This record gives C-alpha cells, structure tokens and sequence, in this order.
C-alpha cells in the first residue's frame, strides 16, 4: 500500500538573523500541528535525524521487493528552498549524509555483487520529464514529443524512450547529471521520472524478472494568483497544477480501496498504471522547511501529503 | 469575439454542417449571395463570430470543407448555400478513404492535412479571439473520422488552451451501412478522449425514430436528420450571437457538464417537436417543452436514459421566458426523477435562456445530457469491435497501410475504461 | 460634497444596475439622455452645462451585457468609457475571473476609479454588485476588493449581492464560487446584503400576483431596497442616516456584518386600495418570515441590531408604537446584550414607480435589515452541497487547470467553518 513519510529540514543561517520561528509542532512521531491544526500521516522525520533512518524508513522495502521482481515507486515534492537537493541526492560521494537515489543505486550495485555468477541482472535506466504536458526526453534533443502505449499485459510505457544501459553507480550518476543538464529550470518547473529496470535472468530456472522502479522529482504546486507570473510560466503553472491534482485524485482512488482508479487522466498517472495499483509498494517523501516565512506554501504541501491516506 | 472556426469533413460533415450553416443564415438574414437582407440589429450585433466580412458588406463562412473525394465539394457547391462559402477554404483529394481509417490518418490525410491546416491557421489569425472550434464528422468512415481525428490531434497541438467541440454521428448496431464501423469508431475514440473537450454523440437510428414517430412523418431523408442536427447545433451557441437573460457560452456548458476531463462524451436533444397536425394541439409552454426534452423518446442518441442515471445536463432555452417558472420545472424534474438524477452532484441543471428564438417558432430549447447509458454505446461497438478482432476479420487493410495491432488493443482498452468510468458513477 | 461610487460586476450586477439607474434617473427627474429638464451628487455627476453622468462603472468579462446597454436606452448617459468590457468571459470559474482573465482587465478599472474618485471631495462608500455563483462576479470582485482594501482601505465598502439558493439555483458549480469569494466578503468588506431569488419569487408570487416573474422584477425591488438605503443621503429627511452611523449601529463585531434585508410593502395597485398601508402594518409584515429576501426562518434565530428606513408620509409617534408592538411580541426575541437593536430612520421622500413596473405607487416604505444568527442555516445546506461536491471532485481539474489549488479549497471551507461558529457563539 502507499505510506507518505514527510520531512522537516533544519533552518539555515541565511533565516535566523531575519527572526523567524520554528512554527512545526509535533505529537507523537507521525502527526504534526500547524497553525493550530493537526495534520496525519505515517512518518515525520525531524530537522535532527539524518538521511540514513529516512533512508532505511522509506526506501528500503521498496528496493527489498522490486529486487524480487515486482514494481516499487517514490514521489518526491517539495517548493524552492524546502530540501529536495539536500534529501534526494545532497552529498555526492559522501557516505555519511548523502540523499536518498544515490543510496538507492549503491544499494542495487551492491547487492547485484553478492549473487550468483549465473544471474545476468541487466540493469537498464531511462530519465525523461513532463513539460506543458509534453513528454520531453532529456537524453535527446529531438525526441521531444515523445507519447506513450501499452504492451500485451497492460503495462504501459514511453515509445521512444532514449534507454542507456549501466555497470556501475558513477555511470548511473553521469547519466542523471546528463539529463538534468537540459532540465526545465528556472526552480523546477517540470516533473522529472528516472526509471531503474533491473532484469534478473535465472539460468537454471529459465525464469526472468524485471523489476521496474520509478524516481518521480515533481515539482512546485503554485499559487500564481500571487507570484504575478505573466506568459509561458502561467501556463506551466496551470499544467503543473493539474498533473498535481490528478495524483492526488489517484492515490486518493487507490488508498480508499476504490474499485476503479483513473490512471489516464494524466500522462504521468498514465505512465504509473502498474507501479501503483496492486502487488507493488509505494511511499511519497515531501520535504518542507518548517520556518514561518515559509509557513503559507508549506500548508499546500502538507495538504499533498493529506490527499494520499485520506 | 469569442469567434469560432467550423471544421466540417466527410460526407456526413459536409452535408450536417451546410444544413447549419442554411440554418444559422436563415437567423441572421444572409442571403445565397452572402449578403445581409434582416430586419433587427441583434442578427448582425454578433455576425463576426462565425462570419467574416468582405469587400460589399458579403458575409463570408469561416468554414473549412474538408474530403477526400470532390464530389462533396461539387455537391456544396450545386446545392443551396453554396456560393456563400469560400472557394479557398475548399480542400479535397481524389483517393476517397473508403471506410478505412488507416488511409484518412496515414496516407492520404498525412499528405493532405497541410493544406487545411495552413488554411485555418489563416481562418485563426483573421478573427480577433476566437474561444473555440467545432469538428463536424462521423465514426463510421475513414474519410471523417480519420481525418477529423489527425486533424484535431494537430490542433491540440497547436492550440491547447482553446475549448474543442466534436458534433459526432456515431454508428448504432441496427442501422448498419457499412461493416467496419466498430474499428474504424473506435480507432477514433481512442483520439476524441484525450483530444476532445465535449463531445455530443448524435445517433442515426435516434434521429430515424425521432422522425418516425415523434413528428410522424412518412419517408425521412437526411435532409430532416440534418436539420434536427442543425437546430441542436445552432441552439448551443445562440448565447455568443444573441443577448439574453442567462447568457451561456461554449466554456460555461463545459466546465458545467465536465467534472472530470474524460466524462465529456454528451447526447444531445432538441424541443418542441411536433408534427403537422399537432402543432395546432400544443401549447408552447416552458412545462411543454420541458417534459418534452427529458422524454427519452425524444433523444437524438440511441441509449435509454432510463437504464442509467444523469450527472449533468444543461438547457439551453431560448425565448422570452420567465425564468422562475424555468427554474421551477427543472427543480420539479429533479425531485420527480430523483433515482435518475446522481445523488453527490446537487444542482445537476444547468440552465441557459436567450430572447430571439428561431425563425419560425414563439420559444425554443436545447438539451445536452452526460448521462451514464453513454456507456451502453460504447458496449455494444466493443462487443462487435471483439466479434471482427478476434478473429482478425477486414484486418489487411489497415495494417498494409501502415497500422499495427497494438494500436488496436490500446483504443481497445481505452474505451473499456471509459466503460468503466461511466458506470462506477452510476 | 457627499458621494458614492457604485460598481457592477457580472450580468446581475450589471442588469440590477440597469434596474437601478433607472430608478435613480426616474427619481431625480432626469431623462434617459442626462438632460435634466442639490441632490443628485450622491450618484450624479454634472458634465458642465445639460448632463449629469452617474458615479457608476459597469464591469464585465461577457460583451453581450454590456453591449445591450451601449446600444439600450441609456447610451447617452453612460459614456463608453465606464463601461468596460472584455473579450472571453470567466465562463462560472473563480480562477479565470480572478486571475488569468482579470488581470488584462484591472488595471484599467482601478485608473478608472482613480479618476472617478478625484472627482468627487466627500465619498461616503462603494457599492459593489455581484452574484456568489457566477465566475467573474466572485473572482474579480475578489480580487477588485483585495486593491481598494489595498489603495483606499478607510472607505466603507458595501456588495449588495446575490446569493445561491439550495434548491432553486442556475448553475452547478455555485457552491465552490461561493465558498472561495467568502474570505474577500469577509476581510475587505465592511457590510455586505445577502439577497436571493427564490425569496423574491415566493415574494412576487404571493403579495405581487405574478405567476411569471423574470429577472427584471426581480431588479427593481432590489432598486427599490437600495434607494430606501441611500434616500438618507440624496434627499434631507427628519432624521438621517449615513452609511458611517448605519454600520456602526447595525455592526457590533468587525466579523459580523451580514444583515439580510427586507423591504415593504410590495403589493400590487388592484391590492392597493383594499389594505391601508399604515405603519404599523408595513412595520409588522416585515418581521413576517414569509417577507424576508433570504430562505431563512427568523423564528429560530435572534436578532441582534436592526436598521428601520422608513421613507415617506412618516411621523415618529405611530413609529415608536408600533416599536413597542414589536418589542412585546414574544415570536420576534431579541439577544439579551443587546436591549435597543432599533435605529429608527425617517425620510420625506416617499418611494417613486417605474413606468411598467409592478409595484404600486404607496405613500409609507419600510427597508428592514436585521442582523440574525438565521442566515447562517444558508450556509450549513451551501457548504452540505460544497461537501457533497468535494470529496468526489467535481469539476475541480478546470479550476485548478487556472491557477487554483486545493488548499485554497480547504482553506476557505475552514473559514466559513469558523463564520457560523462565530455566529453560533454570539447568539447565547
Ligand atoms: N445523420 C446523417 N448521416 C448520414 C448523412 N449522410 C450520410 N450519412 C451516414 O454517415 C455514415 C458514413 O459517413 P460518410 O457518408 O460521410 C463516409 P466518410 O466520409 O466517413 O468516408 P468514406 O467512406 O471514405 O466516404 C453513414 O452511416 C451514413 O448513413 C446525413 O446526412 N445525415
Ligand atoms: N436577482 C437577480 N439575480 C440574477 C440576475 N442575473 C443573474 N442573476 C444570477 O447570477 C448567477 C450567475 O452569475 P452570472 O452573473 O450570470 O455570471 P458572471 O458573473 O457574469 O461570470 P461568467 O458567467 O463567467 O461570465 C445566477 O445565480 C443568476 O440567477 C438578475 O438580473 N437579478
Ligand atoms: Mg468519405
Ligand atoms: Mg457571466
């Protein structure tokens, strides 16, 4: 099922001579209050405990059953200045604080060297994003209207998607830095979907296994009434929303056990139709800087987090 | 302002769309020359949203005619309400799809839509600001729905911020003219879903019995079909020509009939009807025309509404009205029809009111309902979709033009989950 | 010296302007064309020599209703400028009239205002009319409060505005319109009139013996509503009310401002003769359920501070018994904190009659505008079909395809949450 872990970075230097006040209120370990009004969820990681319990909280069931062939799924979120950099990657080479996706990839690299020698786990990755609901591939200058379709098992996918095979966690961290190269950013203003494939071919059994695993960077819920945006970022705005609330209205579908969840609604819940419905686990980490400065878009992002379990 | 381009392809599209257009010039007093003959300055106060003016105060259509087959064209051109069009806008081949939807979105309409997309690219930059579109085509062929469809994926494209309409003639099972209208229907629903903004799926074998029994006549050619396909059309957009008292545009009847972007799929319906000796036994009252919209059998889409429950349904009158005693009837039909009628959507009416009529008539409605028997259409074309795709039945066709089998079971697919879309809200 | 400005947001508000000129040009004397063949400032202004030109700017996203009055009867009066116009309306969305289409429209409102103010020397408030239900009138007139409050802020800003019914409404996505344009009806605001249809229809099907009633009756009794108002500030009564000494003796909390009206007597000129409106009687009809402008029974509710804007052939002794009357009937109870809820308002001019109208033409008037805790029930059933619509998401993929969210959603069900709780808490 799905289990959305929030988190609430420390407070940098940069605020603390303008006077503001750590506003994030707390009860027990999975419920916050804000504003006098308390928020659920399943996990609420604090500005103290580092990326390793987050990391061992979240992430590693998920690794734990797409190794075994079934399909996992993280959503990232978060606005400007809330910690996405610093949870999701931070560090690069660091192993003590490092985020979240290079642990991920270490982890995969690891275990793939502790198997059998007959187990060819072939391990492919594609990195593409969503851009004014256009599916732009950021391998590739020209596939930039790239579309999606299915295969004979209902199991949909990009047609066109610029794959690239790996061997070792730097290619795989060339690869990411390749692509957000010519990432949409101002500030991201554009979700981003980096797919890990990892096929596991049994020898003496003749039985293979692929093991899908997506890392979704979404981007900023904006309220443009006001930032006064006029142009091509209102219309970025508005495709951003809408991709937001059509996930909302999903994993509302999904976690309220409705009989019909309506995938297609949105390309990037269209592209998700498998690594969310049954057999395949899924947690949302929302990052949020707890200080009052931030408090009013901060709402909005807890409010995303209340539209999983709710 | 607000001004709209009207797409019109296929045979079927051609002829519905010049009913329209004799039908939409009989109210703004347009003569066959093009020029303006009426009498009130309200016809001409909105006649840039669909004309254009020319050298002569001659009103021109900002219509484009498209085929794959000129005799269409010549028949425009022959027929009454001809020379009003542009020669220009006029963009036929001389294949002719064949009720193969493979060559009108492949082949043929590839090398073809050029044209037509240069030519309302000119049509769109000529207006002010235009709001929406409307595609006139039909389900059955390869020639309309093919087109139509690359055509309106093209648009889309373009112009994705802009309302969409699609005035669909679906093909019903009894009525049966050609044999590859599951797939060809289909193919193109795949598109209308996820390209469309609302679309009003009109029915032939409706309309036959509209005509049959509702007005009692005895030989129903198209030309009736057309017309009562004309008033349904010209009765949704009286608001943008016309003042009113409740003034609804394209945008307000969509963002108040769309809750969700997929459940956009509309029958459409018109009143009063009446046939010639009954005409004199009929008291044209807001009851009248009320209790004879919501009549299933006076429906111009072949799905029982009774077998299924309403979300949304906008009335668009039009006529001198009072409008409590409006407001009145549809909340009276509300409560008498509870159980049809969804329970979480309070307010399911939606109403609009304008005061210049049609020529002819002291008052006038329109009727657009998303109820949940759509799905029953989208049923039972399925059921004959399965019974020729199992078997691989008429398949060479499409896929030695440049199709594959996949792109069948994705629309396939799509359209039994938008089967279910319309019944898990039943 | 004194003045007002009047803004007309939406086809109600624009065609209640319509209504409402009317009457004021018919009042004054003034024909159609501005030719006058004092007073008049309150809303007229004087073009030098032969016109007066009105305090008003009709605001509008649709161009059909504005352009049935550039070419209706009063072209002449109004001048193409104060009547603005856009090209693509909000189409009943809170977004696109708020935001998207509303900012291509503002600024030219706001210069406008500007010009419209630095006129006049003496401005006593706004007057701002809108329905809760429609797109334009809840978004830009949210955001056209948020940059008076931001610019003026000091001056007393009133919207006199329509109202959803539950059962007889129009549109399908009201609730949300309604719910999101509350924060702005409540912050910027300062004494706002609730109003709405389906009470003026049982009002002109019981009383008017109209079986058929459009919304153009419907107008003029709202005409009527606001002329008994402003009467205390065009003409010079024996004992005047302005808008400054009205809101303070009808708001006692800064929150509680919303004080549904009522008006009397509306009869017809066949039903005229029988009854002789006295004081009394008119004084009474008013606390009648069945009179009010609002679906709610006031039995249920208490009032706390009421406004009595008699106009006409008055004197205060009848006035002052009939009071008494009230006071000692026990169905009409009042809040224990608040022992006089009365301001008593008398004025010479009696009430004028449309040519066409449907109101008799009677000497006495009575505009009541009781502040009670009943109008809350409103409320309670908007935000049950609210609910009803959210949890399932109704429609709100088109809204948030413009810039909205859904904490804003929350954020204002939360606020009118604690709207009623304030309600409830003051009554006791
Ligand atoms: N309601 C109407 N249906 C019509 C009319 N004329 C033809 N048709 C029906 O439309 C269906 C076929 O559409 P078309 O005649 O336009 C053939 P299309 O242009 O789609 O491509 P081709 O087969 O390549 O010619 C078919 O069911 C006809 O019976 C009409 O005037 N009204
Ligand atoms: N009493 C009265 N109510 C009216 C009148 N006109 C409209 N209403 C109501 O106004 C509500 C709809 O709001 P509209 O004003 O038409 O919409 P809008 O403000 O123009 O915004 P858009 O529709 O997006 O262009 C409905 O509930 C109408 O019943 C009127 O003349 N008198
Ligand atoms: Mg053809
Ligand atoms: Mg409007």
């Amino acid at each position: 099922n799905i289990k959305v872990m929030c988190r609430f970075r420390p407070l940098n230097e940069s605020e603390v001579n303008r006077g503001d006040k750590y506003i994030a209120k707390f009860q027990g370990e999975d419920t916050v209050v804000i504003a006098s009004k308390p928020y659920a969820f399943d996990r609420v990681f604090q500005s103290s405990t580092s990326q390793e319990q987050v990391y061992n909280d979240a992430a590693k069931k998920i690794v734990k059953d797409v190794l075994e062939g079934y399909n996992g799924t993280i959503f990232a979120y978060g606005q400007t200045s809330s910690g996405k950099t610093h949870t999701m990657e931070g560090k690069l080479h660091d192993p003590e604080g490092m985020g979240i996706i290079p642990r991920i990839v270490q982890d995969i690299f690891n275990y793939i060297y502790s198997m059998d020698e007959n187990l060819e786990f072939h391990i492919k990755v594609s990195y593409f994003e969503i851009y004014l609901d256009k599916i732009r591939d950021l391998l590739d200058v020209s596939k930039t209207n790239l579309s999606v379709h299915e295969d004979k098992n209902r199991v949909p996918y990009v047609k066109g998607a610029t794959e690239r095979f790996v061997s070792s966690p730097d290619e795989v961290m060339d690869t990411i830095d390749e692509g957000k190269s010519n990432r949409h950013v101002a500030s991201s203003r554009s979700h981003s979907i980096f797919l890990i494939n990892v096929k596991q071919e049994n020898t003496q059994t003749e039985q293979k296994l692929s093991g899908k695993l997506y890392l979704v960077d979404l981007a900023g819920s904006e309220k443009v009434s006001k930032t006064g945006a006029e142009g091509a970022v209102l219309d970025e705005a508005k495709n951003i929303n809408k991709s937001l609330s059509a996930l909302g209205n999903v994993i509302s579908a999904l976690a309220e056990g409705s009989t019909y969840v309506p995938y297609r609604d949105s390309k990037m819940t269209r592209i998700l139709q498998d690594s969310l419905g049954g057999n395949a686990r899924t947690t949302i980490v929302i990052c949020c800087s707890p200080s009052s400065y931030n408090e009013s878009e901060t709402k909005s992002t807890l409010l995303f987090g209340q539209r999983a379990k709710t | 302002m607000r001004e709209i381009v009207h797409i019109q392809a296929g045979q079927c599209g051609n002829q519905i769309g010049a009913k329209f257009w004799e039908v939409i010039s009989d109210e703004h007093g347009i003569d066959p020359t093009g020029s303006y003959h009426g009498d009130s300055d309200l016809q001409l106060e909105r006649i840039n949203v669909y004309y254009n003016e020319a050298a002569g105060n001659k009103y021109v259509p900002r219509a484009i005619l498209v085929d794959l087959e000129p005799g269409t064209m010549d028949s425009v051109r022959s027929g009454p309400f001809g020379q009003i069009f542009r020669p220009d806008n006029f963009v036929f081949g001389q294949s002719g799809a064949g009720n193969n939807w493979a060559k009108g979105h492949y082949t043929e309409g590839a090398e073809l839509v050029d044209s037509v997309l240069d030519v309302v690219r000119k049509e769109s930059e000529s207006c002010d600001c235009l709001q929406g579109f409307q595609l006139t085509h039909s389900l059955g062929g390869g020639t309309g729905s093919g087109m139509g469809t690359l055509l309106i994926s093209k648009i889309r494209e373009e112009y994705p911020d802009r309302i969409m309409n699609t005035f669909s003639v679906v093909p019903s099972p009894k009525v049966s003219d050609t044999v590859v209208e599951p797939y060809n229907a289909t193919l193109s629903v795949h598109q209308l879903v996820e390209n469309t903004d609302e679309t009003y799926c009109i029915d032939n074998e409706a309309l036959y019995d509209i005509c049959f029994r509702t007005l009692k006549l005895t030989t129903p050619t198209y030309g009736d079909l057309n017309h009562l396909v004309s008033a349904t059309m010209s009765g949704v957009t009286t608001c943008l020509r016309f003042p009113g008292q409740l003034n609804a545009d394209l945008r307000k009847l969509a963002v108040n009939m769309v809750p969700f972007p997929r459940l956009h799929f509309f029958m459409p319906g018109f009143a009063p009807l009446t046939s010639r000796g009954s005409q004199q036994y009929r008291a044209l009252t807001v009851p009248e025309l009320t209790q004879q919209m919501f009549d299933a059998k006076n429906m111009m889409a072949a799905c029982d509404p009774r077998h299924g429950r309403y979300l949304t349904v906008a009335a668009v009158f039009r006529g001198r009205m009072s409008m409590k005693e409006v407001d009145e009837q549809m909340l009276n039909v509300q409560n008498k029809n509870s159980s049809y009628f969804v329970e979480w959507i309070p307010n399911n009416v939606k109403t609009a009111v304008c005061d210049i009529p049609p020529r002819g008539l002291k008052m006038s409605a329109t009727f657009i309902g998303n109820s949940t028997a759509i799905q029953e259409l989208f049923k039972r074309i399925s059921e004959q979709f399965t019974a020729m795709f199992r078997r691989k039945a008429f398949l060479h066709w499409y896929t030695g033009e440049g199709m594959d089998e996949m792109e069948f079971t994705e629309a396939e697919s799509n359209m039994n989950d938008l089967v279910s879309e319309y019944q898990q809200y039943q | 010296m004194r003045e007002c400005i009047s803004i007309h947001v939406g086809q109600a508000g624009v065609q209640i302007g319509n209504a409402c000129w009317e009457l004021y040009c018919l009042e004054h004397g003034i024909q159609p064309d501005g030719q006058m063949p004092d007073s008049f400032n309150t809303f007229f202004s004087e073009t030098g020599a032969g016109k007066h030109v009105p305090r008003a700017v009709f605001v509008d996203l649709e161009p059909t209703v504005i352009d049935e009055v550039r070419t209706g009867t009063y072209r002449q009066l109004f001048h193409p400028e104060q009547l603005i116009t856009g090209k693509e309306d909000a189409a009943n969305n809170y977004a696109r009239g708020h935001y998207t289409i509303g900012k291509e429209i503002i600024d030219l409102v706001l210069d406008r205002i500007r010009k419209l103010a630095d006129q006049c020397t003496g401005l006593q408030g706004f007057l701002v009319f809108h329905s809760f239900g429609g797109g334009t009138g809840s978004g830009f007139t949210s955001l056209l409060m948020e940059r008076l409050s931001v610019d003026y802020g000091k001056k007393s800003k009133l919207e006199f505005s329509i109202y959803p019914a539950p059962q007889v409404s129009t549109a399908v996505v009201e609730p949300y319109n309604s719910i999101l344009t509350t924060h702005t009806t409540l912050e910027h605001s300062d004494c706002a009139f609730m109003v709405d249809n389906e009470a003026i229809y049982d009002i002109c099907r019981r009383n008017l013996d109209i079986e058929r009633p459009t919304y153009t009756n419907l107008n003029r009794l709202i005409s009527q509503i606001v002329s008994s108002i402003t009467a205390s500030l065009r003409f010079d009564g024996a004992l005047n009310v302005d808008l400054t000494e009205f809101q303070t003796n009808l708001v006692p909390y800064p929150r509680i401002h919303f004080p549904l009206a009522t008006y009397a007597p509306v009869i017809s000129a066949e039903k005229a003769y029988h009854e002789q409106l006295s004081v009394a009687e008119i004084t009474n009809a008013c606390f009648e359920p069945a009179n009010q402008m609002v679906k709610c029974d006031p039995r249920h509710g208490k009032y706390m501070a009421c406004c009595l804007l008699y106009r006409g052939d008055v004197v205060p002794k009848d006035v002052n018994a009939a009071i008494a009357t009230i006071k000692t009937k026990r169905s009409i109870q009042f809040v224990d904190w608040c022992p006089t809820g009365f301001k008593v308002g008398i004025n010479y001019q009696p009430p004028t009659v449309v040519p066409g109208g449907d109101l008799a033409k009677v000497q006495r008037a009575v505009c009541m505008l009781s502040n009670t805790t009943a109008i809350a029930e409103a409320w309670a059933r908007l935000d049950h079909k609210f609910d009803l619509m959210y949890a399932k998401r109704a429609f709100v993929h088109w809204y948030v395809g413009e810039g909205m969210e859904e904490g804003e959603f929350s954020e204002a069900r939360e606020d009118m949450a604690a709207l009623e709780k304030d309600y409830e808490e003051v009554g006791v």
